[PDB]
């Protein structure tokens, strides 16, 4: 299934049912298709007390696409805001802050020392399409996510680039060992809808 | 014959200002026409902008470069530095100090300057 956020807003998003454990790495993939156009905004974020930048993806404006760890940031080469369905992975470590980006199954860039030596924090709230301030809220439009999200996973290992080209290729249908998309896990709320999502190839026309 | 420091660089937010500087530890620093380059992630390390020993004269990768930095110098205080104004998360980058004279080229070890729109809000 996907999620359908329709419209730029401060109410509408999604909530991960599950939290995160204490994680020291992760794997975190996902078919996202965005609208909007001065950036994709802002398809999920982590918030923990202490931390609401916990674990953040946004395109905000006409700005490169950042991920923040604990609010540390890094660039990816990801070009995704073309209003096309796409597929991301981006695998991090806590072991020397290493991270990749994969766009369609396709391994597009590495970087290192994004938040070293950090684990993640246990215990916060996962929110689709909006960028949170507080643990669960504070959203921000402007940061918000319009399209459509499906297949959000999450696992506590660096996944293998063949394991990713499987799931890019939806060849594999395997669910995070953390987050699974599964319908009971992914609550809506504020006019946000969740609705049968076409195959993999149907996408990709 | 030179032993060149950056400083001035850190994390910053889009749209803000920074000024970095690069001092020579020694007393011949007016011999040197001055340099500044920059190293993005995974590129290749490309020039900025540089100035003559006298600070007459200066020169600038491209207008986009020129129209928000600027290069200038002190060769009283044994230093050059780098005006960056409106800074992009684009211009995030270890910033390099590069002094030339003859057929000697000098550099520092870096500066880290991270420009995010994101981190912070
Ligand atoms: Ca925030
Ligand atoms: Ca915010
Ligand atoms: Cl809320
Ligand atoms: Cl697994």
């Amino acid at each position: 299934f996907k999620v359908s956020l329709p419209l730029r807003t401060n109410y509408l998003y999604g909530k991960i049912k599950k939290t995160l454990p204490e994680l020291y790495a992760f794997t975190i993939c996902l078919w996202l298709r965005s609208s909007a156009s001065p950036g994709i905004g802002t398809p999920f974020s982590y918030a923990v007390p202490g931390q609401a930048n916990e674990i953040v993806l946004i395109e905000w404006g006409n700005n490169p696409i950042e991920l923040l760890i604990n609010d540390k940031v890094a660039q990816l080469p990801l070009f995704v805001s073309d209003g096309k369905w796409h597929h991301i992975c981006i695998t991090w470590t806590t072991r020397d802050g290493m991270w990749e980006a994969f766009q369609d199954g396709e391994k597009l860039g590495t970087g290192e020392n994004l938040a070293p030596w950090h684990p993640i924090k246990p215990g916060g709230v996962l929110i689709l399409g909006q960028e949170q301030d507080t643990v669960g809220g504070r959203f921000d439009a402007t940061q918000a996510f319009v399209g459509e999200l499906s297949q959000f996973n999450i696992w506590d290992r660096v996944l293998r680039a063949q394991e990713i080209i499987n799931i890019a290729n939806c060849s594999t249908n395997m669910p995070g060992n953390i987050i699974p998309w599964v319908d009971n896990n992914v609550d809506v709320f504020g006019g946000a809808s969740k609705w049968p999502v076409e195959t993999c190839e149907e996408r990709l026309l | 014959q030179l032993q060149l420091v950056e400083s001035g660089g850190g994390l910053v937010q889009a749209g803000d200002s920074l000024k970095l500087s690069c001092i020579d530890s020694g007393s011949t620093f007016n011999l040197y026409a001055m340099g500044w380059f920059r190293q993005a992630p995974g590129k290749e390390r490309e020039f900025v902008a540089s100035i003559s020993r006298g600070g007459g004269s200066s020169y600038y990768a491209d207008s986009q470069l020129k129209g928000r930095f600027t290069i200038s110098r002190d060769n009283a205080k044994n230093t050059v530095y780098l005006q960056m104004n409106s800074l992009k998360p684009e211009d995030t980058a270890v910033y390099y100090c590069n002094a030339r004279a003859g057929r000697y080229d000098y550099w520092g070890q870096g500066t880290q300057v991270t420009v995010s729109s994101a981190a912070g809000h």
